[PDB]
């Protein structure tokens, strides 16, 4: 019995008991989320503790199979995903300290409030209050006050805490046969063992840098356009040759620019296309939206979903009683049980997110045949890419006319798709520089290039250099502005979104190129095209079994990240932006200072 | 006489795929219409004797095996098939002249909290020859060291089929009842008009 032949028996018992302990844990989590009650929380906690104990025991037992004697690629991948030491490499006291500091970071980000304005009687919670006050506001003073208050209340309490968290995570990564925590995070965009399709973390860094370098002009033109629009909206607040203040970038974090569409309408005389009125006029229920989405998926070529998806999964708000969480999530329980947890409303956004989660569900069914440890996207950027190509295909006006919701008498003029492209760019290309800047800053902080005593200055200088937004007020070294982000404070990788966009646009371009479509890229539709469905399903069924450098080529044709599909997707928008900012300044400079 | 087809099909409890149940049926009159008027089945792919000629032949001995498996593993109940059920649990001969009946039974074979009363053998030193039953809960020695009772490289062979009503089609219990028709040189015993 060779090592590769005993590896396979251990991995088989792991697969069986792990599938049982996940359907148990996932069912408990679903029961909690659908019905929040003390016994539900206790049951979910017990199931999670059992699952974590089983994972720890199996990880300890899997250390006896070295990877040097393993020849099969799938078995090697499963063992690599199972042999990770994780946070158990630290000392018991250090591990407990790390868990406690992560927990208090999460609980202080979640429970943070802004009682600074006026009297402490009105404590503005972040989720209902801060997002609402940052989505729309015509006063500079209130936005600046809220932004500064939140940033101060976060940094002044989490600066030493974040330093301790960084030190502990760096020590864990170093003890985990790695270089730093950024290297540990990048250790998932890594392929080694097969010739021709290989990847490295340094290769990932170089690829991200090159993609951003070749994507810079489009984002620069968009930034100039939005700066001019805000100058028109805001008198005497921005410099003609300087970066615009960060706190006006729609969302407070500046991650998404979707909220700036109100002040940046290319054509106010032509309203954006909406389906809410036609949907309520047709008396569409929460079930009909999913029925039509499933019909679209079947027309593409993907299979139907079982009655267990309809009877078990809940799609409507359960009323005042049985409180739940309205976070649209696609659940893969583990054993033929696929559910979506969302409160479907009669809106365009809910209609599109139904397809977005339904695509994740289709991905789950596609890779359900793979072993337990290979039931994921080839990297973290595949699931959301598939969901987003589903949303893009489902949002095309021709698909809306085909589904019968839109009136066939409606006509398309350049203003319509130019507004659609601007909205897509504000949603998509406006989050790439921010994601890249944040991930680079975290990578260099964990690596050690950025000194601990100099964090805020370098972060803001990077913000000027890459994103291009100035500080509304100078910040000293006793601040932890990046920690205000949910992903940074909760120990989450952020390159997922950059990778997601750069994969989704390649996927859409390749799929609709194989659908025999002639015309603009933004009007591409996968509906009623079995060839594109088969081409996508070939990659979908792979899961994490084969390297992402191969799965990307299997559907697109290239083994690396690309920007040309993203660039020519916004090609009409690119020409319009070029023709717009003629007399206005091009580019931003760091010479601006208050 | 009336063959005990109903008792085989109406049994309150069904066996596990590793310890499946065999019931020889003879000295009676075949009634396959009664078999038809039982339930709308999920599979009736029955190799060898055609269903039309079922009431037109005389098979010496009728064997009615019965067990509970998943929905995916019903396709492994057929000649020349491979898998955990067709190599260690229940293997059919290549010259299989009988009918494999298999309906869905998640209504009765689920407990909403894990119906671990149904087991299946996932590890075995050697494959299973046709129509062979092996019930031995001896720990399987995957490693190169003698087994002292569980621990590393010593796994319990039989793995339970944790059944729940919320499982999708394919993981729900499926009460499979094959109906083999063996023939010998002895005078015909089972005949039906
Ligand atoms: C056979 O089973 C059905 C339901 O499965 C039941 O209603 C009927 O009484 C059974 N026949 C008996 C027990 O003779
Ligand atoms: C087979 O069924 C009989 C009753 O029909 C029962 O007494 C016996 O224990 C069963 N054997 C197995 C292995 O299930």
């Amino acid at each position: 019995s060779t090592i590769e032949e005993q590896a396979k028996t251990f991995l088989d018992k792991f697969n069986h008991e792990a599938e049982d302990l996940f359907y148990q844990s996932s069912l408990a989590s679903w029961n909690y989320n659908t019905n929040i009650t003390e016994e539900n929380v206790q049951n979910m906690n017990n199931a999670g503790d059992k699952w974590s104990a089983f994972l720890k025991e199996q990880s300890t037992l899997a250390q006896m199979y070295p990877l040097q004697e393993i020849q099969n690629l799938t078995v090697k991948l499963q063992l690599q995903a199972l042999q990770q030491n994780g946070s158990s490499v630290l000392s018991e006291d250090k591990s407990k300290r790390l868990n406690t500091i992560l927990n208090t970071m999460s609980t202080i980000y979640s429970t943070g409030k802004v009682c600074n304005p006026d009297n402490p009687q009105e404590c503005l919670l972040l989720e209902p209050g801060l997002n609402e006050i940052m989505a729309n506001s015509l006063d500079y003073n209130e936005r600046l006050w809220a932004w500064e208050s939140w940033r101060s209340e976060v940094g002044k309490q989490l600066r030493p805490l974040y330093e301790e968290y960084v030190v502990l995570k760096n020590e864990m990564a170093r003890a985990n046969h790695y270089e730093d925590y950024g290297d540990y995070w990048r250790g998932d965009y890594e392929v080694n063992g097969v010739d021709g399709y290989d990847y490295s973390r340094g290769q990932l860094i170089e690829d991200v840098e090159h993609t951003f370098e070749e994507i810079k002009p489009l984002y620069e033109h968009l930034h100039a356009y939005v700066r001019a629009k805000l100058m028109n909206a805001y008198p005497s607040y921005i410099s003609p040759i300087g970066c615009l203040p960060a706190h006006l970038l729609g969302d407070m974090w500046g991650r998404f620019w979707t909220n700036l569409y109100s002040l940046t309408v290319p054509f106010g005389q032509k309203p954006n296309i909406d389906v809410t009125d036609a949907m309520v006029d047709q008396a569409w229920d929460a079930q009909r939206i999913f029925k039509e989405a499933e019909k679209f998926f079947v027309s593409v070529g993907l299979p139907n979903m079982t009655q267990g998806f309809w009877e078990n999964s809940m799609l409507t708000d359960p009323g005042n009683v049985q409180k739940a969480v309205c976070h649209p999530t696609a659940w893969d329980l583990g054993k033929g049980d696929f559910r979506i947890l969302m409160c479907t409303k009669v809106t365009m956004d809910d209609f599109l997110t139904a397809h977005h989660e339904m695509g994740h569900i289709q991905y789950d069914m596609a890779y359900a045949a793979q072993p337990f440890l290979l039931r994921n996207g080839a990297n973290e950027g595949f699931h959301e890419a598939v969901g987003e190509i589903m949303s893009l295909s489902a949002a095309t006006p021709k698909h809306l006319k085909s589904i019968g919701l839109l009136s066939p008498d409606f006509q398309e003029d350049n203003e319509t798709e130019i507004n659609f492209l601007l909205k897509q760019a504000l949603t998509i290309v406006g989050t790439l520089p921010f994601t890249y800047m944040l991930e680079k800053w975290r990578w260099m902080v964990f690596k050690g290039e950025i000194p601990k005593d100099q964090w805020m200055k370098k972060w803001w200088e990077m913000k000027r250099e890459i994103v291009g937004v100035v500080e509304p007020v100078p910040h000293d070294e006793t601040y932890c502005d990046p920690a205000s982000l949910f992903h940074v404070s909760n120990d989450y990788s952020f390159i997922r979104y950059y990778t997601r966009t750069l994969y989704q646009f390649q996927f859409q371009e390749a799929l609709c190129q194989a659908a025999k479509h002639e015309g603009p890229l933004h009007k591409c539709d996968i509906s009623n095209s079995t060839e594109a469905g088969q081409k996508l399903f070939n990659m979908l069924r792979l899961g994490k079994s084969e390297p992402w450098t191969l799965a990307l080529e299997n559907v697109v044709g290239a083994k690396n990240m690309n920007v040309r599909p993203l660039l020519n997707y916004f090609e009409p928008l690119f020409t319009w932006l070029k023709d717009q900012n003629k007399n206005s300044f091009v580019g931003w400079s760091t010479d601006w200072s208050p | 006489n009336l063959c005990p087809f109903h008792e085989v099909f109406n049994a309150t409890r069904f066996a596990s795929v590793y310890a499946w149940n065999r019931t020889r049926i003879s000295n009676c009159v075949a009634d396959y219409s009664v078999l038809y008027n039982f339930a709308p089945f999920f599979a009736f792919k029955c190799y060898g004797v055609s269903p039309t000629k079922l009431n037109d032949l005389c098979f010496t001995n009728v064997y009615a095996d019965s067990f509970v498996i998943k929905g995916n593993e019903v396709s492994q109940i057929a000649p020349g098939q491979t898998g955990n059920i067709a190599d260690y649990n229940y293997k059919l001969p290549d010259d299989f002249t009988g009918c494999v009946i298999a309906w869905n039974s998640n209504k009765l074979d689920s407990k909403h909290s894990g119906n671990y009363d149904y087991w299946y053998r996932s590890l075995r030193k050697s494959k299973l020859k046709p129509f062979e039953r092996d019930i031995s809960t001896e720990i399987y020695q995957a490693g190169n060291k003698p087994c002292k009772g569980k621990g590393p490289n010593c796994y319990f062979p039989l793995e339970s089929y944790g059944f729940r009503p919320t499982y999708g089609v394919g993981h729900q219990p499926y009460r499979v009842v094959v109906l083999s028709f063996e023939l010998l040189h002895a005078p015909a015993t089972v005949c039906g008009p």
